[PDB]
């Protein structure tokens, strides 16, 4: 009723969708940028990809969706669909790996007065450091920049809208932890051109990582290695009958540590962590490594161990106790006395590189639970 | 000032497939160049890899320049995708894989006719790193690319700088390094006899890799596994007689680890890229690692059995001293350890002839390319 | 002919495609969703991922598309391409972890006075969460919750059938798992406008019992050489080595067992309940062979004149075998018996322990199939 | 000319035939159609999910009542084509089968007769949810359904009529197909008060399982037999090699597990029955449990596991002394034992031995049957 | 000026691209097709896949596009967008495994007369025989067939042009080599249907591949585990104190190449060769086997080398001569003669099926290297 074809219709007519509600040579398309994470999906630190939640909050007003009683005096706010919208093309800057996702045919709603809201519930493929400073007790700060992506400040201006965590919706199902994440507006105008360029929020991600089921497996297989080759000390002093019998278990612990090898590397290439992590094992693996090899070189270390009737009973005798002398030189070969030396000589040893070990680790984490 | 009419004027004789060509024989004047920004996947033993490209469009088509309603107005226009000439592009030699999001995007047309455009893009490619690449000196990676639509006597591409860079957003996280890239703008005529020259845009990137990782994992085992058969070596002089097999013992450890070395890095190679020369050292300094090795046991292998009534009767027993003696007797001329206690001297020196050589040469393959 | 040309025409004049069978803002279009599943074809139990089969039936009335002669009364029934209708771009809260396949842009049964029937199968990427919770017996149940991706409850009112349908309605029979029940409730969380999603629980009961048989041979089978080695003492203590060679291999085997157990839940985890104590178990079996170890190892070292020869021949003889019967003294057999009985406390009592928490989790945790 | 121009403005196809309509001559029992399946390639079978990814020829006609032409179209070409957009096509739905979209087997060009009937017939790369179930891996190997059809239409707007599966079986499958059955029909059902629907019903019976498994797999049990087969005969001939016995257990122990290992890896990607994965596993423990008696029966005995007269008396003492415990030992060696040992080691292995392929038999023989 | 709005205005009102150029009831459109090959990018010879690039020369005649002074005067050799013509589907009959790429969207060769090509760049993945006897020494020829998809004789007809190598641009990296590429046409009619069917161009790639890695590997632990063969015959003559080591080594060399093989079946289906080849180990090394079965067994083939006062003299000399013909009697058995036969029996018999390995291998390639 209402001049009601007639209201219609012409809203069709003149109107081109394609084109930028431009005011005059100045302010540019006021448009603001608020990223609202809902939640995140998976990650991969290694690779430094993240399939995530984003409820895109853009803001600009078009002057020429202003109404009367035939549009606002209908129903003041209603819904529009997008296409007729001029879509910024929002970027992740050193991100960007993958298109927006539901970004496209949403809607929007128009005010009795024209400011429009376009806020369509993506979900994307995203790309930030991570570097190999990310799965540190120490984390790394994922520099993630966000603005206009083919506009500049002059023909458009992306600006941020509020102060929001990134652990308000952190994924529980990650193997990482959060420290904070702060996010600050900038404008980048560049040296090269005398011109002032596009706008640009940038989201800074703090987090250390590593789930603890890893720390467990792995520190007691060694305090257990640490126990064979501290059996590898005792068993030696307190029984040298069965070095070969350890031959044995060097075989077959070094191997242990060579198959442990395969499978951390990987978990090194299944997540990177920052390489003086790999230090620790390092010196740690390599000194089971030096120690053996002397230990056991020692513990190999020794030279073969690892009337005239009566003359007869004399030369008989005699033949006796000059065997019997051998049998003492061989023995003067494997003391017992210094075996007990190495052993206390690497278990301070061991008890200092176990506790120097324990130093950076414990230190550091005298940073990182800070 | 007619900016509706002149919009209407031009859109009534706006012709869209149609080239701004002046005239047909001298081609119109197209700007391009290319800002790295990501280069994605590194598989060299396929020579392919994935890069985010700044594809630097840029051209000339005075068919729009305007009047005061529209030059006038904003000395600058973003103007839609589907709207002028589009260069099509693709790398001759490299794309293999069609440009994504490096289409399809707002153009820009300043006020005279300048046309600016610049999309980003993630798409395949196929540079050298044919079995070379993996050296300390670097193939240069040489990288065509023009559209693949017409042939530069309509069309012309432009270039710049042939001397500054690849490693101008070179990724940090790569397992190699740039050193200078270098392009060149050229005419179209190739191996394959090509003519009616379409220009393209060549991108050379000679770089370097090989930060080592795998190095000391490689280089503290054999120095441990070394010792080990060093222990194998000089430990028999030191070990008792359990020791032979004790020696035998290592040689299986010895070998288990060795061939699982040998199924480890090969899936390395075969993942990664490719070359022989650094591969020939370690097989074959493994290989007489295994030798020296084998030839111990043969060595701990070849010695022939280390591997009245009262005198009568006290004269025979007088005899099985002596005559065992004859025997233990026997021991000593075969045991006397020349060949042994020389065979760890001989592995010794000829270890660190084996490891001068490589090391030595290792020295060499990474400074004649220095 | 009864205005049949007519009719046709005027409803194709004034039938608009992209509007909302409802008058204004209230009870709105009142539509009826309700899925006869077909089956399911994956299910990640470890991400809490599911990808499955069913049919979206859709249906309510579009009193605008009302006939008359001959396409109601000529006709009561007709099929025509959807397109035309709001369509539940419809995603899942939890699930719905992607897009629709066989959902939209299908045909519908188009009713004489403006029912609408739409029954299309369709392949849903989700994700419920099983989290790693989809293992104990007392298993878990899931929140399903399906609703659209850019409407609001305001103008339509969704409507269920069933809620006890069930899911094993279509259960995979291909599934390593069974379902005890499905309910269905309707929902419009109060943190958005929009009355949106519709929770469905899944009441999930997996039990695949297949490889944790020859698993517990492992437990058992290695039991025979552990026992055996805790046997083999006082059964053939020149077991002295040859034990040491059995937990070599014994370790060996368990950590290679470390090694499938990790890939293995790499794809199906949930609580630890088996693993957490035969990881107490392995450490059981681990220690036990280890102190035993060191029950082997606390051995310090087993780990007138004619007449005068005579008379030093008594001593020689009789003094040593007293000093090696000191040997016997040293290493007689105390400890063996009292701990392979310990070990028959040990080893039966944390035996029947997890044999009885694992008996304690199949019949305990089984009820709340609900 | 003959009326062309006229002629094909009269059809219009898109313009004046109704492709949103369906010529059906109106509401009616159906139009007659006719589904055609040749399928012309298998590239992948997942036995244990039940999955099946096959191309198949996807033969359709019905008669198109105003797509007959005259003069300048009929007869001007008794055939000629007209895209799928300006071709009524059948939307025939893989029923049980369609759980992955149907490509290039949509959409696609048709063939135009000059009396309305049509002919479309386009490739179809699908993938299959087909009756595998546990059963799928028996000798029989079940017998894989599936039904063709256009999904949209009933009773009384479609009806489809009714090739080997062999006839494109693939040969790089790990399976043999031994036939393909196909007969249409139609079918109403409980919830539904009308009939509609008719549908391609086309069962493939087939079977699989190497003939390969079977030659590295067995081949290590006869070899490896061997080694705890003359394990109990080696005992005798030297069973002195105690500790280096011992080693061969813990190598035959090495050798046995990750053997298994392998055995599930290939089973996962293979519904395996229990019939068959039991005697594996079950033989292979046989001697798992003679490498347990091995050890025990290798290490189980306890023990085998008048001055100067005065004096020289005194050796004597020593000498008969110690040789009652040097035969205290030969008393616990128990050798006339040895024999009966691998004798009722031959018995059993010839026991178990055969009771295995005599089982193999005992279902070789029925199946056969 | 020229006519110029009357000649391209007409020219699209009567002009028609889903028609093909039918001229009369006779020869079908003369379709003239080629393969141009200047890249092999990616192929498994193990799935039989291949991804390449062919610019598909097309050539054929439609004389609609003759023209006069108004577009042939106009110049000469015009070359029009390739959307005003009627493409082929065309396809690789049993390869096609991928859509052809970059062929949409080209240029199309007009002439004055009506002459036409249009060579497209294009890329595709491709699916023909390769199967286990793919890569021997001897060859395999992929048939690969390429023709019309679904249009009949009637309607297209195509036909050869060229003969031209398949190595004029085959892939210099790659671990093959070729040695002949023929390619002749044909029409397949068949017995099914008494019409005239499609036409097909078939190539036939005959090529020999295997690079040399797998074999150079193959054969080293080969020499390398018949080294310790030999030593498992020689030690007993040598040091047959070491049986139980050779045992040891029997445990060793038994389950690294039982390993052996598990590589081959993963490297062998992984890359794929005519299981014929396999035979040679497997009998080669079961010989290995066999042999060490009845050499060890052999080996431990022997029953357990594997007045008065002047009276005891007597009960003593008797102690000892009673013990030393006894000793001789285990020696009795450890003849040290027939372990030389044993390593020259089979030292003979292996380096006969050595040589009988050696041999038909070598006669293979006395084929292959044909």
């Amino acid at each position: 009723s209402e001049h009601e074809t007639r209201l219609v219709a012409n809203l069709l007519e003149n109107y081109n969708k394609v084109i930028r509600p431009v005011e005059h040579h100045t302010h540019f398309v006021d448009i603001t940028v608020g990223l609202q994470l809902i939640q995140l999906i998976n990650v991969d630190e290694v690779n430094q990809i993240v399939e995530t939640n984003v409820r895109l909050r853009q803001q600009w007003i078009d002057v020429r969706l202003r109404w009367n009683p035939a549009d606002y005096g209908g129903i003041k706010k209603i819904r529009l669909p997008s296409d007729d919208v001029w879509l910024p093309d929002l970027v992740l800057y050193n991100n960007a790996d993958g298109d927006f996702a539901i970004v496209h045919m949403t809607k929007l709603l128009l005010d009795y007065t024209g400011k429009i809201m376009w806020t369509p519930p993506a979900i994307f493929k995203s790309y930030c450091e991570i570097i190999v400073t990310h799965f540190p007790f120490d984390q790394q700060n994922c520099t993630m920049k966000l603005g206009i992506w083919t506009y500049d400040g002059t023909k458009v201006s992306i600006s941020p809208e509020s102060d929001r965590p990134d652990l308000s919706t952190f994924m529980e199902s990650g193997e990482w932890v959060m420290k904070d994440y702060r996010g600050w507006k900038h404008w980048v105008y560049y040296t090269c051109c005398p011109d002032t360029p596009y706008l640009d929020i940038t989201y800074h991600f703090i987090m250390q990582r590593i789930p603890l089921y890893f720390v467990v497996n792995v520190i007691i297989p060694c305090l257990l290695f640490s126990f064979l080759t501290v059996l590898v000390f005792y068993l030696p002093t307190d029984s040298g009958e069965k070095m070969t019998l350890s031959i044995s278990v060097l075989l077959s612990l070094t191997v242990f540590l060579l198959v442990i090898v395969e499978l951390i590397p990987s978990t090194s290439s299944a997540v990177p962590l920052i390489g003086k992590y790999m230090l620790f094992t390092m010196i740690f693996v390599i000194s089971s490594i030096i120690v053996t090899v002397v230990v056991i070189n020692t513990h190999h270390r020794s030279p073969s161990t690892h009337s005239a009737i009566e003359g007869v009973k004399y030369i008989a005798e005699h033949m006796k106790s000059d065997e019997e002398s051998s049998n003492a030189a061989e023995e003067w070969k494997y003391v017992a006395m210094v075996i007990d030396h190495i052993l206390l000589c690497v278990f301070m040893l061991i008890c200092i590189i176990g506790t120097v070990s324990v130093f950076a680790g414990r230190l550091i984490e005298l940073s990182q639970e800070g | 000032n007619e900016e509706g009419r002149l919009i209407e004027k031009l859109l009534g004789d706006y012709d869209k497939r149609i080239k701004p060509a002046k005239t047909l024989d001298h081609v119109i004047d197209v700007t391009l160049k290319l800002t790295l920004t990501n280069l994605i996947s590194l598989n060299e033993k396929e020579e392919a890899l994935t890069t985010n490209v700044w594809i630097e469009i840029q051209w000339n088509d005075y068919r729009l320049s305007w009047n005061t309603s529209e030059y006038e107005g904003i000395d600058l226009v973003r103007i839609p995708s589907e709207l002028l000439w589009l260069p099509d592009v693709v790398l001759e030699n490299n794309v293999d894989g069609q440009f994504e999001v490096a289409y399809y995007a707002n153009v820009l047309v300043y006020n005279d006719g300048s046309m600016y455009w610049l999309p980003p893009a993630i798409y395949r490619s196929t540079c050298p790193i044919a079995v070379t690449y993996f050296p300390f000196d670097w193939q240069n990676c040489s990288l065509v690319f023009r559209s693949q639509t017409y042939n530069a006597h309509e069309v012309n591409l432009q270039l710049s700088a042939e001397e500054g860079i690849d490693p101008e957003d070179f990724t940090e996280n790569g397992e190699w390094t740039i050193r200078h890239r270098p392009a060149k703008k050229n005419y179209n005529w190739q191996l394959t006899k090509d003519d009616i020259d379409f220009q393209e845009i060549i991108f050379f990137l000679i770089i370097q890799r090989k930060p080592l990782f795998y190095i000391i994992n490689i280089i503290a085992p054999c120095v441990l596994i070394s010792s080990l058969v060093v222990l194998v070596y000089f430990l028999p002089a030191q070990a008792g007689g359990q020791k032979c097999t004790l020696s035998i013992s290592v040689l299986l450890a010895q070998t288990i680890f060795l061939f699982l070395i040998a199924q480890k890095v090969p899936e390395t190679s075969l993942n990664v890229p490719l070359i022989g020369k650094y591969l020939i050292f370690v097989m074959f300094v493994s290989l007489v690692i295994v030798t020296n090795c084998v030839i111990v046991l043969n060595v701990s292998l070849r010695t022939p059995n280390t591997h009245s009534c009262v005198e009568a009767c006290n004269f025979i027993a007088k005899s099985t001293k002596e005559q065992n003696d004859s025997g233990s007797e026997n021991e000593n001329w075969v045991l006397i350890g020349k060949v042994i206690d020389k065979a760890c001297f001989w592995i010794a020196l000829l270890l660190f002839s084996l490891g001068t050589l490589a090391i030595f040469l290792t020295g060499h393959l990474n400074q004649v390319p220095e | 002919s009864v205005m049949e040309d007519t009719l046709l025409s005027v409803l194709f004049e004034n039938y608009n495609p992209k509007v909302r069978p409802s008058q204004t803002v209230g009870d709105k279009v009142t539509v009826r969703v309700g899925l006869t599943l077909t089956s399911l074809l994956i299910l990640n139990e470890k991400n809490e991922e599911m990808t499955t089969s069913v049919f979206l039936n859709l249906a309510w009335t579009d009193y605008r598309l009302q006939w008359d002669p001959a396409a109601y009364e000529g006709i009561k029934d007709l099929s025509i391409p959807s397109d035309d209708v709001w369509q539940p771009d419809i995603v899942l809260m939890n699930n719905n972890d992607g897009s629709f396949e066989i959902t939209l842009h299908v045909n519908v049964l188009v009713q004489h006075t403006g029912a609408v029937s739409w029954h299309p199968s369709a392949i849903y990427r989700s994700s419920c969460t099983i989290k790693v919770m989809y293992f104990p017996f007392d298993w878990q149940n899931c929140t399903m919750v399906f609703k659209s991706y850019t409407y609001d409850t305001s103008e339509v009112i969704l409507q269920h059938a069933l809620d006890a349908m069930i899911n094993q309605d279509a259960f995979t029979e291909n599934g390593q798992w069974s379902i005890e029940h499905k309910p269905s409730r309707k929902n419009w969380r109060s943190d958005d406008p929009s009355y949106e999603d519709v929770t469905f629980y899944l009441i999930i009961q997996r039990k695949p019992l297949f490889y944790i048989v020859y698993t517990i041979v492992p437990c058992i089978l290695i039991s025979i050489l552990a026992i055996l080695v805790f046997y083999l003492p006082p059964d053939a203590g020149e077991k002295m080595s040859l034990s040491i060679s059995a937990l070599l291999a014994l370790t060996v085997f368990l950590l290679l067992l470390a090694d499938k157990v990790p890939e293995t839940s790499l794809s199906v985890p949930i609580i630890i309940s088996y693993l957490m104590f035969i990881m107490i178990l392995v450490a059981f079996s681990v220690i036990l062979s280890v102190v035993v170890l060191n029950l082997h190892h606390r051995s310090p070292n087993t780990h007138e004149a004619v007449e005068a020869i005579k008379y030093i021949a008594e001593q020689l003889e009789s003094a040593s075998e007293f000093d090696d019967l000191k040997k016997d003294w040293q290493y007689v057999a105390m400890v063996a018996d009292r701990l392979f009985l310990y070990i028959f406390i040990t080893m039966c009592s944390i035996g029947t322990f997890s044999i009885f928490l694992d008996a304690s989790h199949n019949v305990p945790p089984d009820n709340p199939f609900a | 000319v003959n009326e062309e121009e006229r002629l094909i403005n009269d059809l219009l196809i898109v313009n004046k035939y109704n492709k949103h309509v369906r010529p059906v001559k109106h509401n009616n029992e159906v139009v007659n159609i006719a589904l055609s399946l040749t399928l012309s390639n298998l590239i992948s079978l997942k036995e244990t999910d039940e999955t099946l990814t096959t191309n198949v020829w996807m033969d359709h006609a019905w008669y198109d009542h105003r797509l007959t032409w005259n003069a300048s179209e009929y007869s001007d070409i008794s055939i000629l084509r007209l895209r799928p957009e300006l071709i009524w096509i059948p939307d025939i739905v893989l029923q049980n089968n369609n759980d992955g979209q149907y490509n290039v087997a949509y959409f696609c060009n048709v063939l135009v007769r000059p009396n309305g009937y049509v002919t479309w017939l386009p490739p179809a790369i699908f993938r299959s949810s087909c009756p595998i179930n546990v059963l799928y891996f028996p000798f029989d190997w079940q017998n894989c359904s599936l039904k063709f059809t256009a999904l949209n239409y009933n009773a009384n707007e479609i009806s489809m009529d009714l090739i080997i599966d062999p006839e494109a079986f693939t040969e790089n499958g790990e399976w043999e197909i031994i036939h393909k059955p196909a007969k249409k029909n139609i079918y109403g059902d409980k919830f539904p008060n009308g009939t509609n629907y008719q549908d391609v019903t086309f069962y493939l019976i087939i079977r699989r399982k190497p003939l390969f498994y079977v030659i590295n797999f067995i081949t290590p049990c006869v070899l490896i037999s061997f080694l705890a087969a003359l394990a109990f005969y080696l005992p005798a001939e030297s069973g002195e090699k105690m500790s280096t016995a011992i080693c061969v257990l813990l190598a035959q122990a090495v050798f046995l597990l990750l053997t298994s290992q392998r055995l599930p890896e290939t089973a996962l990607a293979v519904p395996l029955i229990g019939k068959y994965l039991m005697f594996i596993m079950s033989l292979v423990t046989g001697v798992v449990v003679n490498c347990g008696i091995v050890l025990n029966f290798h290490f189980r005995t306890p023990s085998t596991h008048s001055g100067i007269d005065s004096t020289n008396y005194i050796v004597k003492q020593i000498k008969e002394k110690n040789a009652y415990d040097e035969e205290v030992g030969n008393w616990n060696l128990v050798g006339q034992t040895i024999d009966r040992l691998s004798m009722f080691i031959i018995t059993p292995v010839m026991v178990l031995g055969t009771i295995f392929i005599f089982v193999m038999g005992n279902f070789n023989r029925p199946p056969a049957k």
